[PDB]
């Protein structure tokens, strides 16, 4: 979410009457939340959600199995292929 | 606007063009002080030369740049090395900081020179300019 | 008088430019007074701006053509704000596109890469697609190959860069040397010796006798046709130990322990 | 009808006036009026916006005016004049009232009380325009007046705090106008906007107010950043005058953001790491701050990829920032896996989106970082591997081409290997076990120095609120 534990820094900073004006000044420097352009350009985004469920949309601990495919199906072919060559060598 | 031409005119070789450089730098220095802070030795070089009578105009610029820099003590020395066009800034209340720094310096010096003799301002013990 | 510089560039006599400039330099101040240096722009100032700009541009190319790189640096600085300030109705030239290509090569040849990236950030909005990269490709693509580390592709763009002459050869020939020194540094770390033949290919020469003479002057001995990169590195390192600033930069053991106790005890 | 409405806005404002006014005519109490003023702006936005737009003109008639009523008339005139129940006897609440400057005393003779009331009124005009979302003619007119206004008199400690916010609104409205449309005028005002702020910084050093100085440095730094002047920003931060004395944590966040971004393109990434890590934690963490925070998160990962280190894929997943963090996930993935094809496709596909956040120029430099990650993997996995195999694995052109890569990269220590040119392989030199070297000493000391920094920081600040609070009376 943000650089560090993001949980530790959300609770350190909350709204006070002094702070509310500063949030508006920060927002207005760039002019809006900068969070509307992406909905507009794509017109209903399409993210990486197909590969697996540890992907961009994820609400659980990552498995780190989105940078690599399942190699077990390959291993099925490799194990058989070895036995054949092995046999007549 | 930009300091790039004003830096380049000091480096451009012709005596008239170097004098023209000073003229531009001195007029606009509250937006361009940062760039010409680095190229200060060129401003001191033209002041050293006796082939100019705007050697003073260069000394005046040096004080101005030091005032924006934050080095108020060294500005005084180059303010008094221009010698004229400093009355223009003695009646300026937005830069009377350098005018006041000369008096702050005088007080520290004077505590020393009173133990040499009670008179040091009717004698040459200190700069004549600081007394005046 | 002022118009003679403009027609002198057309001759092709570019040293005749420099010897004619000094009077034009004093007459250029008078041109600068006509424009306010664009703190307001009007249509009376528009015809004057072409006059002020024209004298800078022809001097800029003439100085590079006599190999006065210092003079060129000053001309570019003066010229830049004039393109910079205003809505376009005279803020470009046929010469501008060529001009920026030459300044970018000058920073690469002196190997001030820090200012090469800062300058192109500022340039980016004048050449994005408005003067689009059409000759500027030459320093930019070269920079791509040098960031990647492909000295190979970088060498080829220089080789094929002599077919097209605008005036770029005055910096192409410097850049050929810059590449050798950079490769010369990197190869010290890699290993301690290359045969002579393997040096000539990597450091880009056309004579084996050039290869060996370059080594001697750089303080590598070629003894039994093996270079000893490690000589110069020892020699540089010795020099550093020979000057003395040195005890505290490395920080003795005693010094560290002294520091701890006195921080506490204040 | 309208009369009732105008009286209620005026009433609500008299309360807010009293709070700050009573303190600053006792003697300046710089810090306390500052905090109240932050609260004041919020309430006034709701007041001004609702219950017709003629309340500001009425509020002027209530307080003293040498020319302040005349100036406020002109601004309302432009938006279709208003003078009804805006004239003494139907916008007058004073009639022998001393908090609004007893009427007898104002007729009688000289000494001014215009100062604090004028400055406060300017702040209300700026908010008034921004709510409307009209800038064009009214902004130019108000801008002309208020700058010579501040410099006609010589400001007090309290009066600095009011223009520390006034500049923010004149600065920002200009930036919108310049970005809306280009003219010969768009370039002309840019020159003026710089000149005034920079000179006012000089005055503000001598007046001893930090709040004005901190605001101006942010605004001046943003300006160099917008126009691509990396040269101008380098000089300004090297001729430091920035305060850490009296600021908001808002101002630290803006300052650290400009720093990190400016350092990136001139090929320093280590210090920019410090600045952007710092800036995110200092900023307030809220849903109305999402604009500024979103921009910080995007840059921070981009700068981690410039180093050659990799920011978590866990980062992009658990965020509620996913929609805007859609391009950065692919950019990280392209570098992480070290495939160059993927990276080329990605930065063309997200060209629009990155250009707005203008990381796009950094994206060009990250293609150097791709190949670094790609050969880093091969060296770690195979200790001794001929260049021949690397060509096969990463589709490099020849033995020479990858040779050059490694040769340049180990001068930097990225790969941390040595080449065997005679045998034709790269032999990795990382082995580990520096618990036989003297290395732990320097490492430990840098950690002790962080610990010692925390020891100083707490000691100073701990007693300071305690001493003011024991000063102040209590049971």
């Amino acid at each position: 979410m943000s650089t560090d534990v993001a949980a530790a820094q959300a609770q350190s900073k909350i709204d006070l009457t002094k702070k509310k004006n500063e949030e508006i000044n920060k927002k207005s420097l760039e002019e809006d939340d900068e969070f509307e352009d992406f909905p507009i350009d794509t017109w209903a985004n399409g993210e990486t959600i197909k590969s697996n469920a540890v992907t961009q949309t994820n609400i659980w601990e990552e498995n780190w199995d989105d940078v690599e495919v399942d190699d077990d199906f390959t291993n099925e072919l490799k194990a058989e292929l070895d036995r054949y060559k092995r046999e007549n060598q | 606007t930009t300091a790039a031409p004003l830096l380049a005119l000091l480096r451009e070789n012709q005596d008239s063009v170097k004098t023209y450089a000073l003229e531009s730098i001195n007029n606009v220095v509250d937006q361009l002080w940062s760039e010409i802070s680095n190229e200060l030795p060129d401003i001191e070089a033209l002041y050293d030369d006796d082939t100019f009578s705007d050697r003073e105009m260069a000394a005046l610029i040096a004080s101005k740049v030091y005032y924006n820099l934050g080095e108020y003590e060294s500005a005084v020395k180059y303010a008094l090395a221009a010698k004229d066009r400093f009355d223009i800034d003695e009646k300026s209340q937005f830069v009377e900081t350098i005018v006041s720094k000369s008096i702050e310096m005088y007080v520290q010096e004077a505590s020393k020179q009173y133990t040499k003799d009670e008179q040091f301002y009717t004698k040459d013990i200190i700069d004549p300019k600081l007394t005046s | 008088l002022t118009k003679s510089l403009s027609i002198a560039f057309e001759n092709g006599d570019y040293a005749a430019c420099e010897k004619l400039l000094p009077p034009i330099k004093i007459e250029l101040i008078k041109n600068n007074l006509l424009i306010p240096d664009l703190s307001i722009q009007n249509d009376i100032y528009l015809n004057d701006l072409m006059i002020t700009k024209r004298i800078l541009e022809v001097g800029a190319l003439a100085s590079i053509q006599t190999f006065n790189f210092d003079s060129f640096e000053n001309y570019f600085n003066q010229l830049k704000p004039y393109y910079f300030s205003n809505n376009h109705k005279l803020s470009e030239s046929d010469k501008k596109s060529k001009l920026i290509s030459l300044y970018l090569l000058n920073l690469l040849s002196q190997n001030n890469t820090t200012k090469f990236h800062s300058e192109l950030q500022y340039l980016d909005k004048h050449i994005k697609n408005l003067e689009d990269d059409s000759l500027l490709s030459y320093p930019i693509k070269l920079d791509r190959w040098l960031m990647e580390g492909s000295y190979q592709k970088a060498w080829d763009l220089l080789q094929s860069g002599s077919q097209n002459i605008s005036e770029f050869d005055s910096f192409t020939d410097i850049l050929k040397s810059a590449i050798r020194d950079e490769i010369a540094k990197n190869t010290e770390l890699s290993y301690d010796f290359l045969p002579l033949s393997n040096i000539k290919a990597l450091l880009f020469f056309n004579n084996e006798k050039e290869t060996e003479k370059f080594a001697l002057e750089r303080n590598w001995p070629i003894v039994n046709s093996k270079v000893y990169f490690n000589n110069q590195s020892k020699e540089k390192a010795d020099y550093e130990d020979e000057m003395m600033h040195e005890e505290d930069q490395k920080t003795n053991i005693i010094e560290k322990a002294m520091d701890y106790a006195i921080s506490i005890e204040n | 009808l309208h009369h009732s409405e105008k009286k209620y806005a005026e009433e609500d404002q008299v309360q807010e006036l009293l709070k700050v006014l009573n303190e600053i005519s006792k003697t300046t109490l710089t810090l306390d009026p500052r905090y109240i003023w932050r609260s004041l702006k919020d309430l006034s936005s709701l007041r001004n916006q609702e219950l017709l737009n003629a309340e500001t003109l009425c509020f002027t008639v209530n307080v003293l005016y040498p020319d302040s009523s005349s100036f406020k008339k002109n601004l309302l005139k432009f938006i279709t004049s208003n003078h009804k129940s805006s004239v003494p006897g139907s916008a007058e609440l004073r009639n022998s009232y001393p908090a609004s400057f007893y009427s007898v005393n104002t007729e009688k003779k000289t000494i001014e009380v215009t100062a604090e009331i004028n400055c406060f009124m300017h702040l209300l005009v700026q908010l008034f325009l921004w709510d409307s979302k009209e800038l064009e003619q009214l902004v130019e007119f108000n801008r002309k007046v208020v700058i010579p206004n501040l410099l006609c008199y010589y400001n007090l400690r309290s009066l600095n705090l009011i223009n520390a916010k006034l500049w923010f609104y004149i600065y920002l409205s200009h930036e919108t106008l310049a970005r809306s449309s280009e003219e010969i005028n768009s370039d002309n005002q840019n020159i003026i906007l710089r000149s005034t702020m920079m000179k006012f910084l000089k005055i503000a050093s001598l007046k001893h107010d930090n709040e004005t100085k901190a605001m101006l440095i942010n605004l001046i730094l943003r300006d160099f950043l917008n126009n691509g002047e990396v040269d101008s920003a380098s000089d300004f931060i090297s001729k430091l005058e920035y305060p850490h004395t009296d600021v908001s944590s808002s101002l630290e966040a803006r300052y650290f953001f400009y720093l990190s971004k400016i350092n990136a393109i001139q090929l320093d990434y280590s210090t920019a790491n410090e600045y952007i890590i710092a800036a995110i934690r200092k900023a307030p963490h809220n849903s109305k701050s999402l604009g500024f925070l979103q921009q910080s998160n995007k840059l921070h990962c981009c700068i981690q990829l410039l180093m050659g280190d990799i920011p978590e894929l866990s980062f992009f997943h658990q965020s509620n920032m996913q929609k805007s963090l859609l391009p950065y996930y692919h950019l990280t993935k392209a570098v992480k896996l070290g495939d160059l094809k993927k990276f080329t496709s990605t930065i063309t596909k997200y060209k629009q989106l990155l250009l707005k956040d203008d990381t796009y120029q950094l994206c060009v430099r990250l293609r150097s970082n791709v190949i670094k990650t790609g050969i880093r993997i091969i060296s770690l996995t195979y200790k001794k591997i001929s260049l021949r195999d690397i060509c096969l694995k990463l589709n490099l052109d020849s033995e020479q081409t990858v040779e050059y890569m490694v040769s340049r990269a180990i001068r930097d220590g990225v790969i941390e290997a040595k080449i065997n040119h005679e045998d034709g392989f790269i032999e990795t030199t990382e082995l580990l076990n520096i618990y036989d070297s003297e290395d732990p000493q320097q490492v430990f000391d840098e950690r002790i120095k962080f610990a010692n920094q925390l020891h100083d920081e707490y000691l100073v600040s701990m007693r300071y609120p305690e001493d003011k609070k024991t000063q102040q009376n209590e049971k």
